């Protein structure tokens, strides 16, 4: 963000962070699971506080 | 002596069927307002 030209950094980008991993190496894909709701309560009870 | 008797003996009928029908459902809903209770767990931290 800011005065930094597009191309300029496209360029830089593929000077540098050009082959960072781009490989799984045992082809397993971290993938997210959704996560279930839980009505709960939690109380940490300090009364000194 | 007792000129209800009959009258008296389908009204109990009445009570029991309705009686068998609403104890499970008046402790189902106490079991339910007091699971949010029995439940629950507690935890101690001590500083040491």
């Amino acid at each position: 963000a800011g005065g930094v030209e597009h191309q300029q950094l496209l360029d830089l980008a593929q000077k540098h962070l050009s082959s960072v991993s781009r490989v799984y190496e045992e082809d397993a894909v971290p993938g997210l699971t959704p996560c279930r709701f839980t009505g709960s309560e939690i109380r940490h009870r300090d009364d000194a506080l | 002596s007792e000129p209800e008797h009959d009258h008296r003996k389908r009204m109990g009928l009445k009570m029991l069927l309705m009686m068998g029908l609403l104890l499970p459902l008046t402790y189902a809903m106490k079991r339910h307002k007091w699971s949010v209770l029995k439940s629950r767990k507690l935890a101690y931290r001590p500083p040491k």
